[PDB]
C-alpha cells in the first residue's frame, strides 16, 4: 500500500480563540478552526493552513447562549 | 528464565502520560485541537442535547468528572473486574512454569 | 554481581567490566547518558548495546571497547516554545503556512 | 450525569526462555553424549521459543508507536505547576513531565 | 526439516541404506524403528508450527 499524506512545511506562531459571544448574549464557535485578531478585527482560519477569511455561517456554529469564557465582541453583527 | 522486556515499565509511563497531557493543553494534538471542556461540550451535543443546558451546567458537568475519576480510584477493593483479570496472567505464567 | 563473576566463574583477563541493571557487563564502555533511537542489540528493560567503530582520524592510542552500553529511546515527542496558559485571554498555537 | 467505568486489556505476556540441555540433561556428560545424537531438537525449540519472544518485542513497539504518534507538547509544560483544566483534576493520571 | 532425515536418534547408523546391507531381519528391526519414530516425531512438530 502506497500511502499519501499532507505534510506542513513552515509553519507560524498566532495568537487565537476558541469562540465569540455576541450581542443578545449569543455566542459562535469555529468550525474546525480558530478566530484570530487581523487589524483590530475578528477572523477565521483553518487549523491546518494560515489564511484568514471573513467570518460566515459556513466557518462557524450559532449557540443560543454563550459560555463563560468566550471573548466578548460585540462589534460582530457581519456575514 | 524470564527476560525483561525491550522498554521498561516507566518507559510506557511516560508515553501514556504524554498521551494524557496531550488533550489538556494549548497545542491540544488529542482533543482535535480544541479545549478539553469544549470538546465534551460538542460530544455531549452530538448525542442530541441542547447547548443551553451545556453552557448553564458546565460546572455540575466538571464535578461529575471529578466524581467520576474519585469512584474510579477508590474502587480497586478484591472485586473488581480489571484486578481479576490481571492477576489471572500472572497465576496463569506461574502454573505453566512449575508444571 | 561482577565480584562474584570475577571470583567464582572466571579467573581470565578483563580489563573492561561494570555492574549495571540487567547483571554484569564485560568488554563494554558505561555510557547510559547517550541515547540510542535504533538498535540492533537489544539488552532488555530499556538498554541496548552500540558498536562504535574506530577510524583513521580518531587514532585510539589509549585503547577503549569499540562497545558501548547506551540507552533505548525510539519514540521522542515534538517540542513547541510556546505557552501554556492564556496571554490575555487568547491562546499561542503554531499554524503552517506551507506544505 | 456522567458515569466513569475502567476496561483491562492485555498486550503482553512474560518472555519464557529455556536452556534446553541444562533441562534435559543437568550436568551429566553421558547424557549430553546420549542427546548429542538426537541433533536438533533442542535447537529447534530455541528457535521456536526466539521466534515467540519477537513477536512480543514487534507488539510492544507497535503500542508504543500508537502512543506517541502526532503528539506534539509545549516545552515550557510541568507537572508540578500544571494539573488541572477547567475545575478537572488530572493529577491521578499524570506521572512526571518536564525539565526538572 | 530435511535435516531430520540424519540424525540417529538411537539406532547404529541414520542410513537405511547401512543398515539394510550390515543385519538380519530380525536386528534391523529394532534399528529401523527408532528412526521411524524420531521422524514421525519431526513431521508432528512441524506440522503443528504450520
Ligand atoms: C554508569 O554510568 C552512569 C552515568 O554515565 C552512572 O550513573 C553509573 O553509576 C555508572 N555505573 C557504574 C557501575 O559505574
Ligand atoms: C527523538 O526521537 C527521534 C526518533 O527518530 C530522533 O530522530 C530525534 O533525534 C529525537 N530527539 C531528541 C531531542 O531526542
Ligand atoms: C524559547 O524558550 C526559552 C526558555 O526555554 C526562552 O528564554 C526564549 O525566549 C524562547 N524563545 C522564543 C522565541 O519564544
Ligand atoms: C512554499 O515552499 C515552496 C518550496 O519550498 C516555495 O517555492 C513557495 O514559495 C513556498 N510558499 C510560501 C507561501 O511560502
Ligand atoms: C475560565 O477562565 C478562568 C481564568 O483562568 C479559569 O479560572 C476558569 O477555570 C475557566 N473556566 C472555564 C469553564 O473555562
Amino acid at each position: 500500500f502506497i500511502h499519501f499524506s499532507y505534510k506542513p512545511t513552515s509553519f507560524k506562531t498566532v495568537l487565537v480563540s476558541p469562540g465569540l459571544c455576541l450581542s443578545g448574549d449569543r455566542g459562535i464557535a469555529p468550525k474546525q478552526g480558530y478566530f484570530i485578531k487581523q487589524n483590530d478585527s475578528w477572523m477565521f482560519t483553518g487549523s491546518s493552513y494560515y489564511y484568514p477569511e471573513p467570518i460566515s455561517d459556513k466557518n462557524v456554529v450559532f449557540m443560543n447562549s454563550c459560555s463563560v469564557n468566550f471573548t466578548k465582541a460585540p462589534f460582530i453583527y457581519l456575514n | 528464565k524470564v527476560l525483561p522486556p525491550i522498554l521498561s515499565e516507566t518507559q510506557i509511563s511516560g508515553y501514556t502520560t504524554a498521551a494524557t497531557v496531550a488533550a489538556m493543553f494549548p497545542p491540544w494534538s488529542a482533543a482535535a485541537g480544541v479545549p478539553f471542556s469544549l470538546n465534551v461540550q460538542y460530544r455531549i451535543n452530538g448525542l442530541g442535547v441542547t447547548m443551553d443546558v451545556l453552557n448553564k451546567n458546565q460546572k455540575l458537568i466538571a464535578n461529575a468528572f471529578n466524581k467520576a475519576l474519585l469512584s474510579i480510584q477508590n474502587g480497586f477493593t478484591a472485586t473488581n473486574s480489571a484486578l481479576a483479570k490481571i492477576q489471572s496472567v500472572v497465576n496463569a505464567n506461574a502454573q505453566a512454569l512449575n508444571s | 554481581k561482577c565480584s562474584y563473576v570475577l571470583n567464582n566463574i572466571s579467573f581470565i583477563s578483563q580489563p573492561f567490566y561494570f555492574d549495571s541493571y540487567l547483571g554484569c557487563v564485560l568488554n563494554a564502555v558505561n555510557l547510559t547518558s547517550y541515547s540510542v533511537s535504533s538498535c540492533d542489540l537489544r539488552m532488555g528493560s530499556g538498554f541496548c548495546i552500540d558498536y562504535a567503530l574506530p577510524s583513521s582520524g580518531s587514532a585510539s592510542r589509549g585503547i577503549s571497547s569499540p562497545y558501548r552500553f547506551v540507552t533505548f529511546e525510539p519514540f521522542n515527542v515534538s517540542f513547541v516554545n510556546d505557552s501554556v496558559e492564556t496571554v490575555g485571554g487568547l491562546f499561542e498555537i503554531q499554524i503552517p503556512t506551507n506544505f | 450525569t456522567i458515569a466513569g467505568h475502567e476496561e483491562f486489556i492485555q498486550t503482553s505476556s512474560p518472555k519464557v526462555t529455556i536452556d534446553c540441555s541444562a533441562f534435559v540433561c543437568s550436568n551429566y556428560a553421558a547424557c549430553h553424549d546420549l542427546l548429542s545424537e538426537y541433533g536438533t531438537f533442542c535447537d529447534n525449540i530455541n528457535s521456536i521459543l526466539n521466534e515467540v519472544n519477537d513477536l512480543l518485542d514487534i507488539t510492544q513497539l507497535q503500542v508504543a508507536n500508537a502512543l506517541m504518534q502526532g503528539v506534539t507538547l509545549s516545552s515550557n509544560l510541568n507537572t508540578n505547576l500544571h494539573s488541572d483544566v477547567d475545575n478537572i483534576d488530572f493529577k491521578s493520571l499524570l506521572g512526571c513531565l518536564g525539565s526538572q | 526439516l530435511l535435516q531430520q532425515l540424519f540424525n540417529k536418534f538411537g539406532a547404529i547408523s541414520s542410513s537405511l541404506q547401512e543398515i539394510l546391507s550390515r543385519l538380519d531381519p530380525p536386528e534391523a528391526q529394532v534399528q529401523i524403528d527408532r528412526l521411524i519414530n524420531g521422524r514421525l516425531t519431526a513431521l508432528n512438530a512441524y506440522v503443528s508450527q504450520q
